[PDB]
């Protein structure tokens, strides 16, 4: 009789998304992102915005009855960056603090086995 | 509010894994929970503390009035465990 | 004008200005308590002697600090209330006797209006006007970032006193109101947390900016 | 609000664009984080034994 779900965190260099679903992941419970909390695009990937979005999502999950969550951190992966953005550990800490028990913590970034060609050309970004 | 229309079903592991409880899932219609996949660990399924890196995937195949039983679909090893196993030299 | 017994006042006990005692003055802010000096002192005039030593201002009486902050012009390179206050030949710069008289009259007005200890009212005003957080730029990588930082008690007290002095100057600038009356009104408003006080308004603005930055 | 006082116990070093901020380690005097030692940036002159009124005890300042 324990309510355990899964908290998927999408962390990038432009935004952070916190999405709380059931144990099977087929039932959305709460979904919050930085852009729905902060007013500026530059502030979207900030750890403060991640913490606020995580707090709102945790409050919604607690209201709906979820008491524990399994963390699933994810960078964009694929041909894009494979490292999580700044607002991932902050979101995890906010989830732990807001009143949700924390279970397994794993990284589920999609790692290609020599997949598609990344964008930017053979010379990359030249800034 | 569609949330008040959702009922909670209890997910049951396959018979050869002991048939123990693994979680609860909300659903409006019982057919919508007839194909969901849940990921668990052998540590939770059996109680072995050493084998916490093994992940089992159970897919629901039957609903019997708030009791959704599952079948075995796949087993995987933890990515961190594999990365620790693989090294240079 | 002034009574002779006041023009030739002769104190007999060690107390601030010979009229008010700090024994009953209480500071309930743990951060600012060790840095507000309330030791028994009659004349608040140390002739400097504290600028040389690091953290030397922690041993200077709060009344003398207020007198020193008042002893100024009001504004030279910044704008207070949207105006410059460049008083060159008619400022209180290096006029400690004039600053002392102004502070004494302001304390008398505060005592008459409130009914409590003027030093206690000043302590309340400083506590209610001391900000707790600020913002600053930190250079990491190759560019800067604005982040929120805490404020040391020393800077808190300094900012509170400077803001009170600036508010008094603005209230007394080019109006029928005198400097002592303006200072008394500013101190009373800051103690009562009224937003019209310049120090309290500046504290609220700084805290809001810090909250936005963090 | 009233913040939470915390006592400074050790100083890391100087930090900032113009080097006007100081990083210290503080111990929460009271609140939900009783006894926890965290690290924060400070503006203004600071010395061991000072008390800072943190508006919150959540984000710890990173390494130098």
């Amino acid at each position: 009789k324990e309510k355990w779900g899964i908290a998927h965190i999408y962390s990038s260099f432009n935004n952070t998304i916190i999405h709380i679903t059931d144990i099977t992941g087929a039932e959305t419970i709460s979904r919050w992102s930085g852009g729905m909390v902060v007013k500026a695009d530059r502030d979207e990937p900030s750890p403060y915005a991640a913490m606020l979005a995580a707090r709102r999502a945790a409050e919604e999950a607690l209201e709906k009855g979820i008491v524990g969550v399994h963390i699933r951190v994810r960078a964009p992966g694929g041909s894009k960056s494979k490292t999580p953005g700044p607002g991932a550990q902050a979101a995890i800490r906010a989830l732990a603090r807001a009143g949700l028990k924390i279970g397994r913590v794993e990284d589920v970034t999609p790692i290609p086995h020599d997949g598609t060609r990344p964008k930017g050309g053979r010379r990359g970004r030249r800034v | 509010d569609k949330w008040k229309l959702k009922q909670w079903y209890i997910i049951y592991a396959p018979d050869f894994f002991g048939g123990v409880e693994v979680g609860l899932t909300p659903a409006d219609d019982p057919e919508k929970v007839l194909n969901r996949v849940v990921e668990v660990t052998l540590k939770d399924v059996t109680g072995d503390f050493t084998k916490s890196h093994v992940k089992l995937y159970f897919q629901v195949y039957d609903v019997k009035g708030q009791n959704a039983y599952t079948k075995f679909k796949g087993m995987k090893l933890a990515r961190s465990y594999i990365r620790s196993l693989v090294r240079r030299k | 004008a002034k009574p002779l017994n006041e023009r030739f006042f002769i104190p007999h006990e060690i107390k601030v200005m010979g009229r008010w005692s700090t024994e009953d003055v209480e500071v309930r802010d743990p951060s600012l308590k060790p840095y507000i000096n309330l030791e028994p002192r009659l004349l608040p005039h140390t002739h400097g002697r504290h600028a040389k030593k690091h953290f030397g201002k922690a041993n200077v009486h709060i009344v003398e600090r207020l007198i020193n902050k008042i002893m100024r012009s009001g504004g030279s390179h910044y704008k207070v209330a949207g105006h410059f206050m460049r008083r060159e030949h008619r400022s209180l710069n290096s006029k400690k006797v004039k600053a002392y008289e102004v502070v004494k009259e302001a304390f008398k007005i505060i005592e008459q209006r409130t009914g409590k200890n003027p030093i206690q009212v000043l302590v309340w005003a400083i506590e209610n006007a001391a900000p707790r957080e600020d913002t600053t730029s930190v250079m990491f990588g190759g560019i800067r970032y604005h982040v929120a930082v805490d404020i040391s008690p020393m800077r808190r007290l300094d900012v509170a006193l400077r803001n009170i002095a600036l508010g008094a100057s603005a209230k007394c600038y080019r109006n029928k109101m005198s400097f002592a009356e303006a200072l008394a009104e500013e101190i009373i408003l800051a103690a009562n947390k009224d937003p019209k006080s310049y120090a309290y308004s500046k504290k609220l603005e700084i805290e809001r900016i810090a909250e936005s930055s963090r | 609000d009233e913040g939470y006082p915390a006592e400074v116990i050790e100083i890391i070093g100087r930090t900032g664009t113009t080097g006007d901020v100081t990083q210290v380690k503080v111990r929460i005097l009271e609140g939900r984080d009783k006894g926890r030692v965290i690290r924060r940036n400070v503006r203004g002159p600071v010395r061991i034994g000072d008390i800072l009124i943190l508006r919150e005890t959540e984000r710890e300042a990173r390494e130098i």
